[PDB]
């Protein structure tokens, strides 16, 4: 599990109403759920095992030539041109994207909001009720502090200040 | 939410206006000045943030189910009601209010307020009706809590009560009456006001004659 | 610079229906939720409910208080939030306020929810009392001093004026303000600090006079 504590190699930490997540910088894609790396281009021979998208590497196929592909990792499916859990497969949230359920020792798919929004027990757990989410992120660099970007919480600049780094 | 009715600082002190409630674990806490005769205003927004064009005396700060509003060296501009809100998303959406507080920024020695009651009138117990007549003047701060009580036990309905007016000497006053039947009226061994002040409660008692 | 003007007030029956009315100008009023806020004479801020904007569907939410009575509208095109309020109660009678939910995003959806700019409102009043003069009561009477005065009880509209000795009485007179009854009449108490001694020698005369209703009584308060 991703915690407040949680370091992001190449990439930083994000919260969501029930969760927090690493995003990656620039181009960087996921290998963990907290290390990124550069991703590939095209998946060659010499690319096999190398990362290729979020939680997706290149493999070989054995058929009737050599061929190969970018296959999401075990327990995790395309959906979207994106391989998310094999428990969200048919999870939608709308505002929102699915997780695992760390509460729950069976594999279980459920609801994380954007910021702004909480589950809405009328619309089967789906991301459709308004509802505050205090941040917990710490932000302690030189004049950074927590700042809603994009429907998820992030350490930025405070207002006023532009990045080397945030004056 | 709760927060408490009345506060009170001499100028210059750092005032502190505490807002308590379970969702105020959940969502933010939003503060809002409201001077006599005004619309709200917004001065302190996700707990300890402040808006563009507020004073940097005014500052927040949370600790779990209760948020402090702070204001640091309070002016005599300061001196307003005070709502502490939130949200509450359980069930339908909801925003939450606090019962508000009356900020005092001190220009005077506190007065304690003088309180005369009065029983029922002949004439009026004859007209099948009783009024008791609390009357509370001569206070300041402009903020008093007042309290009947039928035979040492709280009154609840019939009790009509004014909000503390400014008199001449830029002291208060305020009146409450509690309606009864002349049947409650006589029946009972005493009625009293509890007009509380600044901590201070002062007591009046009327009986049947 | 950001306007909210609100319309519509008014003084309506128990059970009357009333519509009311917000002008906004100054920002993109199709962006924002919109809140209305009551507040009633002499107590705190009650919100009453709350309208959304096309990115979450006009979906609309109230307080417990106005559940099925009152019913929130807005009109883009025009730059108007109204409130519809049915079965009024006296309970009702307050000053609404409107308001404009800030803490939006890029997206439509809000980041946070709280209530940037208040307009200067609109006052409210239910009731069903008429003109009515008032029925004025003696009040009768340690440190030296007593104090009788006179209940003027029940009467609408405001105001009334009490005098003392028809004016010759003046000094330790308090007629303290009235209060609003729920049935929607005034009354107001007025009494005078008189020394102890002077109860059975000095005569006291209280003059009430109400132009509203063309009432004028005089009372002689005795001790007893």
């Amino acid at each position: 599990k991703v915690t407040v504590d949680t370091v992001c190699k190449r990439g930083f930490l994000i919260q969501m109403s029930g969760h927090l997540e690493c995003k990656c910088e620039n181009d960087l894609v996921l290998v963990n759920e907290e290390t990124c790396e550069e991703k590939v281009l095209k998946c060659d021979e010499k690319t096999v095992n190398k990362p290729c998208g979020d939680f997706s590497k290149c493999i070989k196929i054995d058929g009737n030539p050599v061929s190969y592909a970018c296959k999401c990792n075990l327990g995790y499916d395309m959906v979207n041109n994106v391989c998310i859990p094999n428990e969200c497969k048919q999870v939608t949230c709308g505002n929102g994207k699915c997780i695992l359920d760390t509460s729950n020792p069976v594999k279980t798919g459920v609801c994380s909001c954007n910021i702004g929004k909480v589950p809405n027990v009328q619309d089967q757990n789906k991301c459709s009720k308004d509802g505050e989410t205090k941040c917990s992120l710490k932000c302690l660099k030189e004049q950074e502090t927590c700042k809603a970007v994009d429907g998820i919480y992030k350490c930025d600049c405070k207002d006023g200040f532009i990045i080397s780094i945030c004056t | 939410l709760t927060q408490p009715p009345s506060v009170s600082f001499s100028p210059g002190q750092t005032a502190r206006i505490t807002c308590s409630g379970d969702a105020l674990s959940k969502q933010y806490t939003y503060w809002y000045q409201q001077k006599p005769g005004q619309a709200p205003v917004l001065v302190i927004y996700k707990d300890s943030e402040r808006p563009s064009g507020i004073p940097e005396r005014f500052s927040g700060s949370s600790s779990g189910t209760t948020v402090t509003l702070t204001i640091s060296g309070v002016q005599a501009e300061d001196e307003a009601d005070y709502y502490c809100q939130s949200a509450d998303s359980s069930g339908p959406y909801q925003v939450l209010f606090g019962g508000g507080t009356k900020l005092t920024v001190l220009g005077q020695p506190k007065a304690a307020p003088s309180v005369t009651l009065f029983p029922p009138s002949s004439e009026e117990l004859q007209a099948n009706k009783a009024t008791l007549v609390c009357l509370i003047s001569d206070f300041y701060p402009g903020a008093v809590t007042v309290a009947w009580k039928a035979d040492s036990s709280p009154v609840k309905a019939g009790v009509e009560t004014t909000t503390p007016s400014k008199q001449s000497n830029n002291k208060y006053a305020a009146s409450s009456y509690l309606s009864l039947t002349p049947e409650q009226w006589k029946s009972h061994r005493s009625y009293s006001c509890q007009v509380t002040h600044e901590g201070s409660t002062v007591e009046k008692t009327v009986a049947p004659t | 610079e950001v306007h909210l003007v609100e319309s519509g007030g008014g003084l309506v029956q128990p059970g009357g229906s009333l519509r009311l009315s917000c002008a906004a100008s100054g920002f993109t009023f199709s962006d924002h939720y919109m809140d209305w806020v009551r507040q009633a004479p002499g107590k705190g801020l009650e919100w009453v409910g709350r309208i959304r904007n096309k990115a979450n569907s006009y979906t609309t939410d109230y307080a417990a208080s106005v559940k099925g009575r009152f019913t929130i509208l807005r009109d883009d095109s025009k730059n108007s939030l109204y409130l519809q309020m049915n079965s009024l109660k006296t309970e009702d009678a307050a000053v609404y306020y409107c308001v404009r939910v800030g803490g939006l995003g890029e997206r439509g959806d809000y980041y946070y929810y709280y209530m940037d700019v208040w307009g200067k409102g609109t006052t409210v009043t239910v009731s069903s009392a008429s003109t009515k003069g008032p029925s004025v009561f003696p009040l009768a009477p340690s440190g030296g001093t007593a104090a009788l005065g006179c209940l003027v009880k029940d009467y609408f509209p405001e105001p009334v004026t009490v005098s003392w000795n028809s004016g010759a009485l003046t000094s330790g007179v308090h007629t303290f303000p009235a209060v609003l009854q729920s049935s929607g009449l005034y009354s107001l108490s007025s009494v005078v600090t008189v020394p102890s001694s002077s109860l059975g020698t000095q005569t006291y005369i209280c003059n009430v006079n109400h132009k509203p209703s063309n009432t004028k009584v005089d009372k002689k308060v005795e001790p007893k």
